[PDB]
């Protein structure tokens, strides 16, 4: 442990400068287009499933899972467990929920969730979502009262790509005016999804009544009337500058 | 991470070659329709060809003896010089 942060010790990962030419060699291989191909008949076309067909399997290498903690020089903490499963679950948690909103900033935490996985500095909105799809990844963003989470579930082999896409939502998001305006639809959908779950709706009523117009009480979802005035890329960026940081 | 972006940008570099392949695959799947077209054409255009080529086109199965008893030209039924 090289650094103690808020009661936990982390191993410090140092930033290194590497050429794009050399890192490209380590990026997982995948194709979007298949322009021709080498025909090969299905060799197991006549083999029933009850007959094993795989031979000379490497002996398994089992390790007891352990949680390991590291921190980058920018202050971002990385915590990982490896249960040796074949599907990974990468998530980015930011300490910016609805509780940190001022009354004039109502709903902005939810707005950040709505604009997740849109255009970034080095990737368009369409290219981000089509990549997540072709690689068979599922996920999304959820904004809570204390934090906002960006999650992607993926085959472990494609983690280099997924890590990049998730981090781009918080590093260089382009909150382009016409892409943000297309996210106004999600507010009405969110309200319907909340009210459908009666138990969660009654929980939202409890918190709003329990804590009157303060932190936890602050509505979790933005309204679709006067809140849309500041549902803008500029307003979202100012909110992100206040709360979104590598240290949080 | 620019390395990842480079690959994600480059994965669609060859769009023109992929779209050409798609249309070729469509064209391949239309090729079998010739087996009905070409014979149907010759069926309709048979009478245009000369007697010598009608025989070759049919591998000898059709000849002057196969012209109907009542040929469309009455003076040439049973041959160019008539029956007798
Ligand atoms: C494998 C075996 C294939 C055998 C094919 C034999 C075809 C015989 C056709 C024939 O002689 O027909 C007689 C007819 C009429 O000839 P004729 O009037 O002299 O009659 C033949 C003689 N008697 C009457 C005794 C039967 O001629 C044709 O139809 C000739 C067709 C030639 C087509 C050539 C195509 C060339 C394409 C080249 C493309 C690339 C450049
Ligand atoms: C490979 C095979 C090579 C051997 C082919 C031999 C062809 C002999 C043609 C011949 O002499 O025809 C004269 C015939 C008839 O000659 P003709 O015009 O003098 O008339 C005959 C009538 N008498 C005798 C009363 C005068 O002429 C034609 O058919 C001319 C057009 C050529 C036909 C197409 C080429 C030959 C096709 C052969 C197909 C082989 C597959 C098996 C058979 C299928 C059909 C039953
Ligand atoms: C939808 C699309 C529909 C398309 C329909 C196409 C119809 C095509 C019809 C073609 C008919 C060709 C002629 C058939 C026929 O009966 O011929 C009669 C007659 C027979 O004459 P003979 O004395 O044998 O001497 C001439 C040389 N042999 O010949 C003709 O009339 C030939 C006309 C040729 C026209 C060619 C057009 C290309």
């Amino acid at each position: 442990g090289k650094s103690t942060i808020q009661g936990t010790s982390y191993n410090v990962v140092k930033f290194q400068q590497e050429d794009v030419s050399e890192v490209v060699k380590e990026v997982p291989h995948f194709q979007f287009y298949y322009i021709g191909g080498e025909h090969k008949d299905n060799k197991y076309r006549d083999v029933p499933l009850d007959i094993p067909v795989l031979t000379e399997a490497p002996p398994p290498q089992l390790k007891k899972p352990e949680m390991k903690f590291s921190v980058l020089e920018n202050g971002m903490r990385i915590v990982s467990v490896d249960k040796q499963g074949l599907t990974s679950n990468l998530g980015l948690f930011v300490h910016a929920g609805s509780r940190f909103e001022t009354p004039a900033e109502e709903g902005l935490s939810h707005m950040v969730e709505c604009v997740a996985f849109r255009s970034t500095a080095h990737l368009s909105h369409l290219r981000t979502i089509k990549t997540i799809e072709v690689l068979g990844m599922n996920g999304g963003c959820q904004a809570g009262r204390e934090h906002i989470m960006y999650n992607l579930e993926l085959l472990r082999e494609y983690m280099p790509v997924a890590s990049t896409l998730v981090v781009g939502n918080v590093l260089f998001p382009r909150l382009l005016p016409w892409e943000v305006n297309a996210c106004h639809k999600e507010i009405k959908k969110a309200h319907e999804r909340l009210k459908a779950d009666t138990d969660q709706y009654v929980s939202e009523l409890l918190h709003q009544t329990a804590y009157h117009n303060n932190t936890l009480g602050n509505a979790l979802l933005a309204n679709e009337g006067r809140a849309l005035e500041h549902f803008t890329g500029d307003n979202i960026r100012e909110f992100m500058m206040k709360h979104f940081s590598a240290e949080r | 991470t620019l390395a990842v972006y480079h690959r994600l940008w480059g994965m669609t570099e060859q769009f023109a070659a992929r779209k050409k392949w798609g249309w070729r695959q469509v064209y391949h799947r239309m090729l079998p329709f010739q087996i009905a077209l070409y014979p149907s054409l010759m069926w309709y255009l048979f009478g245009w060809f000369d007697d010598p080529y009608k025989e070759a086109m049919t591998l000898g199965i059709w000849n002057v003896s196969k012209r109907s008893l009542y040929f469309w030209d009455p003076l040439r039924s049973g041959g160019d010089k008539g029956w007798y």
